[PDB]
């Protein structure tokens, strides 16, 4: 389970 | 090698995006042949954004965060460590 996060 | 970016927050935030997992600790995974617990790692570069001016790539692995090793940790770590500062962030990061 990956997560993307916008920085 | 691990190298050391900084990055100052432009309208655009920071200009990249962080992936991994969830998750903390698991599977060993070697990056450049050294071995590592799971990293995180940049999976886009906003062209002309910060993190580009700075020399991120996409790809590129993410050892520390704001002097805190961050290896094998949560997505949310990172993520957290990321948003700790007003408008500075120092990364040590690793290209592949």
């Amino acid at each position: 389970e990956e997560w993307s996060t916008v920085m | 090698s691990p190298r050391v970016v900084r990055i100052v927050k432009s309208e655009s935030g920071y200009g990249f995006n962080v992936r991994g997992q969830v998750s903390e600790g698991g599977q060993l995974r070697s990056i450049n042949g050294e071995l590592y617990a799971p990293l995180q790692h940049v999976s886009a570069v906003l062209p002309g954004g910060a993190a580009d001016r700075a020399g991120v790539r996409k790809g590129d692995r993410i050892l520390e965060v704001n002097g805190v090793n961050v290896e094998g940790a949560t997505h949310k770590q990172v993520v957290d460590l990321i948003r700790a500062g007003e408008k500075e962030l120092i990364l040590t990061v690793l290209s592949v």
